DNA sequence: GCATCCGTGAGTCGAG
DNA sequence: TATAATGGGAGCTGTCACGGATGC
């Protein structure tokens, strides 16, 4: 729900 | 610049472009104005020839929108340009004695 | 109280139908000019000036009064629009 | 003694055998002489119009 | 004139300074006369020690200092300045690595100033900061509403300093732990706290079947730590759980003292409340690596006490007045000071990293434009900072006195109930329960009662004296709410023969409940009934006598009252009516005993003991925000001794020290003629012809010259096309000449705009070339007096650009303000009230000679209907009357105070004493009874008024005991039929007058998008005909009205300017057109992705934007 | 002739609790909870309360318009609601050409006695008044024919039929059992309750409903 | 009403009332093309069956169904209606969806589109009545009898 | 939000008939202005309409004539009185206007319980239909004096109350 | 003709294409110096048509 | 079937 | 245009009741 945390997330798995 | 949507008071109530007036669109009185001034022309036209109105009309841009040159004028009534000139004098000059007399069309000088 | 309001109800089966002839009257009053009354010269509507009595202005309340006489016929599909305003042109100029 | 129910009644009785115009006159007229004797009548409040009774 | 004051209760203290709760809460938060060493960690001070020091580089705070207004009050008001003084704070930058040390005094911007009378001046309008009421931070214990048996334990931290807490115990039996709208077993941060299985038993164990609950055999088998990331697992899901990452989450949650901040009341509360002692504001620390419980432990152990119904253990009360407190002016400006400083601290830290890590001062880390901001938000666009109100000064006492639950950090008015719009007990002696709004706010906003003041924890305490033995003591002790459900307290107007008790019995209240007592039981007792109640609600003579709901609308009228060129205090006062006008500040006072030097309209000057000569100017003709006049009148002469704290001047609607809201009228209480009818009034032309209830009036208008980009804007005489007589009042430079008389049309400030390029129509041209006259270049943009305003030009006020210490906003060239008043006579349509909350508009002014009027020939002034008081309840003004009447042939006025009074016999006394004069005055001039008394004293004994048999004398005087007169027609000369009530009424002018709101338009102005009619006088606006008007057409039938409402009248533009012509030239109206905002509809839902189509009966498109959309 | 005597039994103004705290005593007050005090208060507005008795009787003040208050955006709301319900209905007609119809009672059955007694004279004539009859009524002698509307007296002849036990309910063409699209028609809907005749055809008869079910809805209590 | 001392007559309470009882919900679909559970005006339902059953089909069994007066409101056809009232996002992607038509009418739709609305003087029923005086009448009548 | 509407205090009117109100002249000279421009043209009072409107944009260039022109235009005609909330459809009653001095508009007795209009500083606001078709359903249908009874009740709505019932019973 | 009815339908990309007589390319809105509406913004005149009459 | 969560509503006109 | 630099930051708490989808 929250677009930051998501892309923070999505960043974190390179 | 800034929002239209700023509200105004404490409650939800108001808006800001709720206060703000359109200047462009012409206001009723504006509107009627112009075409009684239209209406006086024509009043005022009717009392010369339908040569010499139509000389003005076609000078001013009455007619058509766009303001014919003399020449332009002329060789449309198939006179001289100086004719035309001279007939179009005149009439201007009739126009300005029935405005002394009648006292018309001066409302609409503003 | 608009005078004879009660037997205006009367002649008709709806008041809005009231509503819509004295309307339509009126128009058929300004448009002609009066000069299409039903009225004689001494049951036209009066107005006091600070000259004096003249004709009443107001066409709604000739248009009642003149319903209130009888002369006037109303109803639905009496004459074909055009025709009845042309016939009315015919009769009273503008 | 016409008060608030009997005039109602009186107001829709003539409203019913007489109509608007004239039920319309006849309210006006009700109230032309109502205020006029209300004001005549010596109706006033003082503190002693508040009666503690006896009983209390 | 005399002035006999009734009552026999002696109040042991005055008021408070009334304006105490603005002028000490400021005082407190600025801490502006305390050398910086000696000052003590609140308000501003707290916010710096709180921000600092900012550590990553280090920056540190030493101390601040405020300096002195660049400009003075009266100067900021003029030229739109907020009235303010400059901050600095001396900073040390330290490397903590080189041990380096720079050293500066940084500006950190101004900060707004509380004047002498508690208000602010910002951006040149005044203004006041209300007090705003809420739940006190704390711990406390509710009933669950879905499990009778169960309870819900709520941590409570300031606004804005934290998220709650809420502890429960679910059905399952585990106890829950409620944090930002997740729950999580409370184990778990028990564990990270530290604690263990064993001292959770040894500790909760005495209550029996919860702890088992409470038992968790899988968070105890893994250590803190382990339950720590476990716990920042359960709270931030996805992301990653780095254990620094935990201890900073879970610190900045809890134990932060920067992020959570119970209240020093909220740490107080929960002190008393668990019984345990607070290491600080926070509900854990962070010590020695890690984490020590503070709170949690005993508010879950007083949860499970009281579940377990173990006695000592309650549920609290959360509108009981010790759970609720006021933030006052200091502590909301503080809080907003504590957000613009943890802005600028981030700016600090981003500062600390970029640029050079070497060279750096704190001038150049410091950026205080969020501060600036901060503060400049909270006080020109916060909801608690109001536009002052000062129609009167009363208004403005009051205003600084009012308490709200709204605001940020507050109630939205849907999330008010009943409970809090509610009367709770302990508002006794602290909120008045009397005066409230009247409608959607009620109970939201409330006042300070009269004698109440506001401690340091921002609880409301009320005073009450000692009752040792049966003795009463002088002393008063000054208790919260909690604290006096402690004890008995009698009332206050319990019989005392000296310091002693008279009575074997007494009225008390004992946690506010109503109680018959022994004087032994006696602990305290109410300083005064003035304790009560607000002081507008205390200016209520005979309140005692008044139902609560019109008392209400008195106090808040008295608010609305406009000061009067006449003005005189009322004949029946409460006692108040001096110390309100002191208060105020409105009025002069002398500051030592002295002689006055000199007296002018202008100004005072006086010579003290001292032998100094000081000089006060006095204030004239100035306009207030409501553009009410405040003006100052000297009222001493050349050569008076004066003493200290002697009136000198008296300010707007004052009478010789004493407050003056209204005149004193004679009233007679009759219906007449139905000009009465429904609370109307009717008045006497008299009181017009020797000017009552005149009042002065200013209204300020303003005009600005500015650069544009077809030229500049001039202010100049030579306005295009206007005659002489158009600009006659107009000086040389355009501006209207002072004493002018200005009506609407009239231009007061002359200006030019140059035209915006336009090509004339050949209409244009045509007329051009038959009058041979060149079209200006620039266009009448003049300033003029509006529909229904002007007055007198009392003053004007020009800035232009380039002239020395003025300078405008971007653009402008120049700005000219025109002050135009106005004396305003009493007029039909004007609003009048008295105390008691008898109001009403004016419908009739009658000449002298109608009017109805006494046998010695004095008229009425005004005449009220009797069918106003029976339903309202309301008799005190009925009372007020009778002492009116005594008090107008006695030629004296009363102090009657609140709830001990001057009462009936007292006031028949001072009837017959009355009478004498009314009467024997004329049976010495050579006059017998008249003919019509007689008449009238026969049906007076017809209604049992008078004692049959008794001499015409004796029976006037019975019914002038009865506060009746005979009174005559002035139409008839006949008598009123009976003895009707005649005396002496206070009445006030209200705010509220016809002149201001009448209004009307044929077309005008209309909206942008809706191209519907503006709104508003002050726009030209046109009236809004809404969804139950337009059902109301719908009802009649009316559908050629209805239709025309929704379009010639409205948005429909063609329509519009066609019904204008055909109505100018006699034509019947054109039948109307489609809706300009029903086209707005089909864009926006074409924006919308919808396609809204108009089709006719064949189904096929109708265009109703005539083929100007579609290509 | 006492003037608030003469008020309130004329109806010009007053009425007898509002009397009976100015002449009698206030009476008892309710806590903020709603529970009611043992205390009363003794006093009358003429004699005067004491500062207990006042601040005890604020309570309840408050309480009233807070209820006030918080009601007109209810009822408000509800109008709002009404009106957009019933706004197409419209008298479109004069007779739909329905037989049914609805039978009002004249008899409630009382459940204190178990057994029928008469409705009262209000109830009956809101019920009644106005309405065309359904079927032909003949009581106390006088026909009623099919298709008349019910005058005042009408309604007042049935009532006294009833007294004499002739009839207990009345047949009555009513808006529930007409059977005109998009609204009523003249006959199923009766008197144009304002003019006291049928009423006319194109009246707007739902709006008119709502907004007499709507405007008493703030003195509901 | 009546305990508050309310005179209002049971007919405007008895048009509300039969709005709230409006529509009906299909028990059995017979051979229409209607389903099971559907909701539908009764009107409409009525309509159907007897165009169903004068055709030789299978009628639909349906039952009566009562709404409150916000959810009646929120289901009339008119979807102009429906909107204004509340609800507009699910009102107006179930009438976009569907590709509504909006009919004009009752009076809010009308009074939206800036219209003369069918009450009153707009009522089709007296709207085209037409006045004439006598005069005009006959001088037309003579005019149509020369023809 | 509609043209030719104007709002203002309301007094007490008891001398009025019940069909009537006084409205102010000032408002009334603004609501009809367009009439009032084509009158003043009617009688010699302006050359024309925009030298009619440019006389009345002044108010010390307004002269006597022109205000018993506003009488002769406003002759027959009526107004709409409305009062909010408009909880029925009697919030709003037509009104034929008497031109008064003074800044109030004056409100018939009778016609307050309809209203639920008072005296202690109710507004209303006025408007003015148009056409003959507005007109002629004012003063047919909207009119006060023809709407005495309740649409709700059938009782009657305009009846005596307050001091005429007092004056009556005395 | 007369409006008798008013249809509302979801729009394919095609009709709101249809609708369009332009391509709005660009966040501009106006000029900061002439004020006039720039090119390929939201204001374009090319766009959504003149400013002034017939000009 | 019954908890439960989410989404949607909550009077009018004036002024500001 | 090049030292190296590698996962955010602010949360908002005193409704209240209903319709409707969704969940054990
Ligand atoms: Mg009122
Ligand atoms: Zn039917």
């Amino acid at each position: 729900s929250d677009p930051v945390r998501q892309y923070l997330h999505e960043i974190g798995q390179v | 610049p800034v929002s239209l949507e700023t509200p105004i008071g404490d409650e939800k109530d108001s808006f800001y472009g709720d206060f703000i007036p359109d200047e462009h669109l012409p206001s009723p009185v504006d509107a009627a104005t112009q075409s009684l001034l239209s209406e006086e022309l024509e009043k005022a036209l009717s009392k010369l020839s339908e040569r010499e109105a139509m000389v003005l009309k076609l000078r001013k841009g009455l007619i058509d929108g766009r303001e014919h040159t003399l020449e332009e004028v002329g060789a449309f009534f198939g006179v001289t340009r100086e004719r035309i000139r001279q007939i179009e004098n005149k009439a201007l000059r009739k126009l300005k004695y029935h405005e002394s007399r009648t006292r018309k069309l001066r409302d609409f000088l503003d | 109280a608009e005078p004879g309001i009660d037997k205006l109800f009367g002649m008709v089966d709806s008041k809005y139908r009231l509503t819509v002839v004295v309307a339509k009257r009126a128009q058929q009053l300004l448009r002609h000019g009066f000069k299409n009354t039903v009225l004689e010269p001494e049951e036209r509507p009066k107005m006091q000036t600070l000259e004096g009595l003249f004709d009443d202005p107001n066409a709604v309340t000739w248009a009642m009064k003149e319903l209130l006489t009888g002369r006037l016929v109303f109803g639905e599909n009496l004459v074909p629009e055009d025709r009845l305003q042309k016939e009315m042109e015919r009769l009273y100029p503008v | 003694p016409q008060e608030k129910n009997s005039l109602k009644d009186l107001v829709y009785q003539a409203f019913l055998r007489l109509g608007m115009e004239k039920t319309a006159r006849l309210l006006d007229a009700l109230k032309y002489y109502g205020f006029t004797f209300s004001t005549t009548s010596g109706i006033t409040i003082g503190i002693d119009d508040a009666v503690i009774p006896e009983e209390k | 004139m005399e002035i006999k004051r009734f009552g026999r209760i002696r109040e042991v203290i005055p008021l408070p300074p009334l304006t105490e709760i603005q002028v000490e809460s400021y005082r407190r938060a600025l801490q502006a006369d305390v050398p910086p060493e000696k000052r003590e960690n609140v308000g501003i001070q707290a916010a710096f020690r709180e921000t600092f020091p900012i550590e990553e580089l280090v920056l540190d705070f030493l101390e601040y200092r405020l300096g002195e207004p660049p400009f003075p009050q009266d100067e900021c008001r003029e030229k739109d300045l907020t009235y303010q003084a400059p901050l600095y704070a001396r900073l040390q930058l330290i490397h903590k690595d080189t041990g380096l040390i720079k050293e500066d005094e940084v500006f950190l911007g101004h900060i707004p100033l509380m004047t002498e009378d508690g208000s602010f001046i910002i951006n040149g309008a005044d203004r006041v900061i209300v007090s705003q009421i809420h739940r006190s931070p704390g711990v406390y214990f509710t009933p669950d509403p879905a499990r009778p048996g169960r309870y819900i334990a709520s941590i409570i931290p300031l606004p804005k300093r934290g998220p709650w807490i809420d502890l429960e115990v679910e059905p399952n039996g585990v106890v829950s732990m409620k944090v930002n709208k997740r729950k999580f077993p409370l184990v778990l941060l028990l564990r990270v706290l530290g604690y263990d299985q064993e001292t959770l038993a040894r500790e909760l164990g005495a209550y029996g079947e919860l702890v088992q609950g409470l038992m968790d055999e899988s968070v105890f088998a893994m250590r803190p730590e382990e339950a720590l990331i476990r716990l920042f697992t359960l709270l931030r899901p996805g992301d990653p759980p780095k254990r620094d990452k935990a201890v900073a989450y879970v610190y900045g949650l809890i134990a932060d003292p920067r992020r959570y901040d119970l209240g020093e009341a909220g740490r107080y509360k929960a002190e008393e409340k668990l019984g345990i002692r607070l290491s600080g504001r926070t509900l854990a620390r962070f010590e020695d690596g890690e984490f020590k419980d503070e709170v949690f432990l005993p508010t879950l152990r007083y949860l499970f006490a009281l579940t377990a119904g173990v006695p000592g253990h309650e549920v609290d009360d959360i509108d009981h007045l010790g759970n609720r407190r006021i933030r006052t002016v200091g502590e909301l400006m503080t809080d907003q000071f504590r957000v613009g400083l943890a802005r600028l601290a981030r700016g600090v830290r981003e500062r600390m990293l970029m640029g050079s890590e070497d060279s750096l001062t704190p001038a150049k880390l410091v950026n205080s434009r969020p501060l600036e901001a901060a503060i400049r938000e909270f006080f020109s666009r916060s909801q608690l900072s109001q536009f002052k109100d000062e129609t009167n000064p009363l208004s403005s006492l009051r205003h600084k006195r009012r308490i709200s639950a709204l605001g940020p950090g507050g109630l939205t008015r849907e999330r008010a109930g009943f409970d809090v719009r509610d009367v709770h007990r302990t508002h006794y002696g602290r909120i008045c329960p009397v005066e409230t709004p009247e409608g959607a706010n009620i109970g939201l906003i409330t006042s300070l009662a009269a004698y109440a003041r506001v401690d340091e924890l921002g609880f409301i305490r009320t005073p009450y004296r000692r009752v040792v033995g049966g003795v009463v003591t002088d002393e008063v002790v000054y208790m919260t709410a909690t604290e006096e459900d402690r004890y008995t307290i009698a009332q206050a107007n319990t019989p005392l023969e000296g310091n002693r008790i008279a009575a074997e019995r007494v009225v008390a209240r004992r946690k506010g409940e109503p109680v018959i007592v022994s004087p032994e039981e006696v602990e305290f007792m109410d300083v005064s009934p003035k304790q009560v109640f607000s002081v507008n609600t205390n200016l209520i003579p005979f309140l005692e006598h008044d139902d609560a709901n019109r008392a209400l609308m008195g106090s808040n009228m008295q608010t609305q009252a406009v000061p009067l060129i006449r003005a005189q205090a009322p004949v029946v006062m409460t006692g108040l009516e001096e110390r309100v006008v002191r208060d105020s500040l409105a009025a002069l006072y002398a500051e030592e005993d002295g002689e006055v030097a000199k007296v002018d309209g202008n100004r005072i000057v006086v010579r003290y003991e001292d032998g100094r000569l000081v000089e006060y100017p006095l204030r004239r003709f100035y306009r207030s925000n409501q553009g009410t006049a405040l003006d100052q009148r000297p009222r001493v002469v050349v050569g008076q001794r004066v003493r200290k704290g002697d009136l000198l001047a008296d300010g707007p609607a004052s009478e010789n020290g004493f407050l003056a809201l209204g005149q004193n009228v004679l009233v007679a209480i009759m219906p007449f003629d139905g000009y009465n009818f429904e609370d109307a009034i009717v008045i006497s032309e008299e009181l017009l012809k020797r000017d009552f209830y005149t009042s002065i009036h200013i209204e300020r208008y303003e005009i600005e010259a500015r650069d544009t980009k077809l030229g500049p804007e001039r202010i100049t005489r030579d306005i295009p096309h206007l005659s002489e007589a158009a600009l006659r009042d107009l000086d040389e430079e355009g501006v209207v000449r002072i004493g002018a008389e200005v009506k609407p049309g009239d231009i007061l400030v002359g200006r030019t705009s140059f035209k915006g390029e336009s090509e004339p129509t050949p209409e244009e041209r045509l007329l051009r070339s038959i009058f041979g006259e060149k079209a200006r270049d620039v266009k009448d943009t003049s300033l003029r007096v509006p529909p229904g305003e002007g007055g007198i030009v009392v003053r004007t006020v020009r800035l232009r650009r380039g002239d020395p210490g003025v300078e405008l906003k971007p653009g402008v060239r120049e700005v000219v303000r025109v002050y135009v008043a106005q004396k305003r006579k009493l007029q039909v349509g004007d609003k009048l009230a008295n105390r008691h909350g008898n109001k009403g508009v004016v419908a009739k002014i009658l000449p002298v000679e109608d009017m109805p009027h006494l046998p010695d020939g004095t008229p009425v002034d005004v005449i009220l209907n009797p069918l106003g008081v029976p339903s309202r309840m309301n008799l005190g003004q009925i009372l007020e009357t009778h002492l009116g009447l005594a008090g107008y042939f006695l030629g004296q006025r009363y102090i009657s105070p609140i709830f001990d009074g001057a009462k009936e016999p007292e006031i028949k006394e001072l009837l017959a004493q009355a009478f004498e004069v009314y009467f024997g005055k004329r049976k010495g001039e050579g006059f017998g009874v008249d003919k019509r008394e007689v008449e009238v004293l026969r049906r007076a004994e017809k209604l049992g008024l008078v004692t049959p048999g008794k001499t015409p004398e004796e029976q006037l005087k019975e019914l002038f005991l009865q506060g009746k007169v005979v009174l005559y027609d002035g139409r008839t000369g006949e008598p009123i039929e009976g003895p009707i009530v005649v005396g002496q009424m206070f009445i006030m002018k209200l705010y509220h007058m016809v002149e201001d709101k009448m209004h009307a338009r044929s077309t005008g102005p209309y909206s942008l998008i809706t191209q519907q009619p503006l709104g508003g006088k002050a726009q030209f606006g046109g009236q809004r005909f809404g969804e139950m008007e337009v059902w109301a057409l719908e009802a009649y039938g009316a559908a050629h009205t209805l239709q025309e409402m929704l379009t010639l009248k409205s948005d429909d533009i063609e329509g519009r300017n066609a019904a204008y012509e055909a109505i100018i030239k006699g034509e019947d109206v054109p039948e109307p057109s489609v809706p300009e905002s029903f086209r707005v509809l089909v864009k926006e839902l074409q924006a919308l992705a919808l396609d809204v189509q108009t089709l006719d009966e064949k189904d096929n498109p109708v265009d109703i934007f005539e083929g100007l959309a579609s290509k | 002739f006492n003037p608030l005597y003469v008020m309130a039994q004329s109806g010009a103004r007053g009425n007898p609790q509002q009397i009976r705290q100015l002449c009698g005593l206030r009476g008892l007050m309710q806590k903020p909870s709603g529970e009611t005090f043992e205390v009363p208060v003794r006093s009358s507005f003429r004699e005067g309360l004491t500062v207990l008795e006042y601040f005890i009787s604020s309570h309840g003040a408050r309480k009233g318009g807070a209820d006030t208050a918080l009601r007109t955006a209810d009822s408000g709301y509800l109008t709002r609601k009404l009106v957009d319900v019933t706004h197409e209905i419209v008298v479109r007609e004069a007779d739909c050409g329905t037989t049914n119809y609805i039978s009002v009672p004249l008899f409630q059955p009382d459940e204190v006695t178990r057994s029928l007694r008469l409705r009262k004279r209000a109830d009956i004539e809101a019920g009644l008044y106005g309405r065309v009859l359904a079927r032909e009524v003949e009581v106390l002698g006088v026909r009623l024919e099919e298709g008349r509307y019910l005058s005042m007296d009408d309604v007042h002849l049935l009532i006294k039929a009833a007294e004499a036990g002739e009839i207990q309910e009345v047949p009555v063409r009513s808006p529930l059992t007409c059977q005109t699209r998009y609204g009523v028609c003249q006959k199923c809907y009766g008197y144009d309750l304002s003019m006291a005749r049928p009423v006319s055809i194109g009246e707007a008869v739902g709006i008119v409903a709502a907004q007499s079910i709507g405007e008493p809805g703030t003195q509901l209590t | 009403y009546r305990a508050q001392g309310v005179k209002l007559h049971d007919k405007h309470i008895e048009i509300v009332v039969r709005q709230m009882m409006k529509y009906v919900e299909v028990t059995d679909p017979g051979d229409s093309r209607l389903l099971e559970g559907q909701v539908l005006e009764k009107w409409d339902v009525e309509a159907l069956n007897e165009r169903l059953i004068a055709e030789g089909k299978t009628p639909v069994a349906w039952k009566p169904l009562l709404m409150g007066v916000t959810k009646s409101a929120l289901s009339t056809k008119s979807w102009l209606s429906a909107a204004s009232f509340q609800n507009t996002t699910h009102v107006l992607t179930e009438a976009a969806i569907a590709g509504k038509k909006d009919e004009l009418i009752g009076l809010k739709e009308n009074v939206i589109l800036g219209r003369l609305i069918p009450a009153g003087t707009g009522s089709d029923f007296v709207r085209f009545t037409q006045v004439v005086d006598q005069k005009t009448l006959k001088a037309i009548e003579e005019a149509r009898k020369e023809a | 939000r509609v043209d030719y509407s104007g709002r203002s205090v309301i007094v007490v009117g008891p001398q009025l008939k019940l069909h009537q109100c006084g409205l102010p002249k000032r408002m009334a000279l603004e609501l009809f202005k367009p009439f009032l421009l084509k009158k003043m043209e009617e009688k010699g009072i302006a050359p024309n309409v925009k030298a009619a409107r440019r006389m009345l944009e002044r108010q010390r260039d307004i002269k006597d004539e022109v205000w018993d022109a506003l009488e002769e235009v406003i002759h027959g005609k009526v107004v709409l009185l409305n009062r909010a909330p408009t909880l029925h459809r009697l919030g709003i009653q037509a009104f034929q206007p008497v031109l008064v001095e003074g800044q109030s508009i004056q409100l018939h007795p009778l016609v307050c319980e309809a209203f639920n209009a008072d005296f202690d500083g109710d507004q209303m606001a006025v408007h003015v239909p148009l056409s003959s078709f507005a007109q002629a359903e004012a003063r047919i249908q909207m009119l006060s004096a023809h709407n005495l009874l309740s649409p709700a009740s059938g009782e009657p709505l305009a009846k005596p109350s307050r001091d005429i019932i007092l004056g009556l019973y005395y | 003709k007369e409006v008798r009815k008013v249809r509302i339908a979801l729009a394919s990309p095609e009709k709101i294409r249809s609708w369009s007589y332009g391509e709005v390319e660009k966040p501009e809105t106006i000029n900061y110096r002439t004020l006039k509406p720039e090119r390929d913004g939201l204001f374009d005149e090319r766009i959504f048509g003149p400013i002034k009459d017939y000009e």
